[PDB]
């Protein structure tokens, strides 16, 4: 029963910090990759980050490198995005996305598309809103 | 109209690596295979003799793929009519499992024979402008290596070309046998490893962008 319990976001001000946490359920440990995508209103979704429960390797968009940091308590099967220096241009509805087909971050890459409903899951919404 | 560079099934990192080390181990074994070295003349001086792991050592890096349609972003060759197929849209980004019937090598290229399912064939396009007398999707392949200036969809044309030989029974019987499959030879470097066990790989029918 694949379900992502995402949380930890909300309104903040520029330079602030948030922590999106996504407790994925319905997947084994090591054969899934969990990472958020932020899709601002009226723009295309972009992979903010992911972490492989197998490799333990992480990916980051260039814009969020060093500012955001993903993590995975593989035991608890939850992941956390440590967002920092959040800018108003980071306002979007962040979506936890788990890739059960590929524990890789391969299809979090912006060069492909992965319908996370087939062999994964799509987070409904953890709305981030930076201000000032 | 959010069309890619080209539609296709893109193997996972895992499987793609699995196909690689298997493809390279195939190159190694055939290179040291005696009968192959007997037809080494058909494949200046023997400074390097022949090392197949280095003969097609040039290989586009990343996840391997079996291209359905080449779009080039927007209708290049009826591509936008391909993307308009409800089958293609409904399959975009979904997960699929490709079956590698047999690896192969040729003086030009080296790849793998993908035997698409009926459902996977709904995507495959019969548009392009050796395919004669061969069933649909026979071009379905996965390029594993090309020797330098061999620079087109030549592993698909080679695979199909090698499938024409077999069509007429040119297989040539078991010229020998490598580990994980059987071996055959049908022409100038037209060697083929018929895997005794299908190498089933995991892929996703999405499109490339870049």
């Amino acid at each position: 029963e694949v379900q992502l319990l995402e949380s930890g976001g909300g309104s903040v001000q520029a330079g602030g910090s948030l922590r999106l946490s996504c407790a994925a359920s319905g997947f084994t440990v090591g054969d899934y990759a969990i990472g958020w995508f932020r899709q601002a209103p009226g723009q295309q979704r972009e992979a903010v980050a992911c972490i492989s429960t197998d490799d333990g390797d992480t990916y980051y968009a260039d814009s969020v490198k060093g500012r955001f940091t993903i993590s995975s308590d593989n035991a608890k099967k939850t992941a956390y995005l440590e967002m920092n220096n959040l800018k108003p241009e980071d306002t979007a509805v962040y979506h936890c996305a788990v890739d059960g087909w590929d524990s890789s971050c391969t299809f979090y890459s912006p060069s492909y598309y992965r319908d996370f409903s087939d062999h994964g899951a799509w987070g409904q919404g953890t709305q981030v809103t930076v201000s000032s | 109209d959010f069309l890619p560079l080209y539609f296709g099934w893109f193997l996972t990192k895992k499987s793609s690596e699995t196909l690689r080390k298997a493809g390279q181990v195939f190159l190694e074994e055939l290179g040291n295979h005696k009968a192959f070295k007997k037809e080494l003349r058909h494949f200046d001086e023997p400074k390097e003799k022949l090392e197949l792991v280095s003969y097609f050592g040039k290989r586009p890096p990343g996840v391997l793929h079996c291209t359905t349609k080449f779009c080039d972003y927007g209708k290049a060759a009826g591509a936008e009519e391909y993307a308009q197929q409800e089958v293609v849209k409904r399959s975009y980004g979904k997960a699929f499992k490709l079956s590698i019937s047999a690896l192969f090598v040729t003086p030009k290229t080296a790849g793998a024979q993908v035997v698409l399912t009926d459902q996977e064939l709904q995507l495959w396009p019969s548009d392009l402008d050796a395919s004669e007398g061969l069933p649909p999707g026979s071009r379905a392949h996965v390029t594993l290596g090309c020797a330098a200036d061999v620079q087109p969809v030549q592993t698909g044309l080679d695979l199909l070309d090698i499938l024409q030989q077999v069509k007429g029974g040119s297989q040539g019987e078991a010229v020998g046998e490598l580990p994980r499959g059987k071996l055959y030879s049908l022409g100038k470097g037209r060697w083929m490893l018929s895997l005794t066990k299908k190498m089933e790989v995991k892929a996703i029918f999405t499109g490339y962008y870049g």
